[PDB]
């Protein structure tokens, strides 16, 4: 979800 | 009386960051980029943020800023994702990419  | 000189949380008002902040890196302060979900985010870079929790140990992997660890910055009042602290380069060190349609901008 929340990786860069 | 300015109108766009502040960036709030979208989700809960927590004063996150300033357009006095903005950093331009790489010569832009916006860098359109998609993570390895494919999710695309138009990304305003700021030299400071305040309001934040930023959670985990910084990672290098699929950072988009070469020579950059990231961290998951999420808004210390509400827990919504704004984007993620940068760590561990040079000129600079260190700055915040936030996600611009998860903040409000407006007056101070
Ligand atoms: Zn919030």
């Amino acid at each position: 979800q929340m990786q860069n | 009386a300015p109108g766009a000189s502040i960036f709030r949380c979208r989700q809960c008002g927590q004063t996150i960051s300033r357009r006095d902040w903005l950093l331009p890196m790489g010569g832009d302060h916006e860098h359109v980029v998609f993570n390895p979900a494919g999710m695309i985010f138009r990304v305003w870079c700021f030299s400071l943020a305040q309001g934040l929790r930023l959670i985990g140990a910084p990672s290098g992997e699929f950072s988009w800023f070469k020579g950059y660890d990231w961290t998951i910055a999420l808004c210390g009042q509400c827990g919504s994702h704004l984007g993620w602290h940068y760590e561990g380069g040079s000129q600079p060190q260190t700055f915040f990419g936030l996600i611009k349609d998860r903040l409000a901008e407006g007056p101070a």
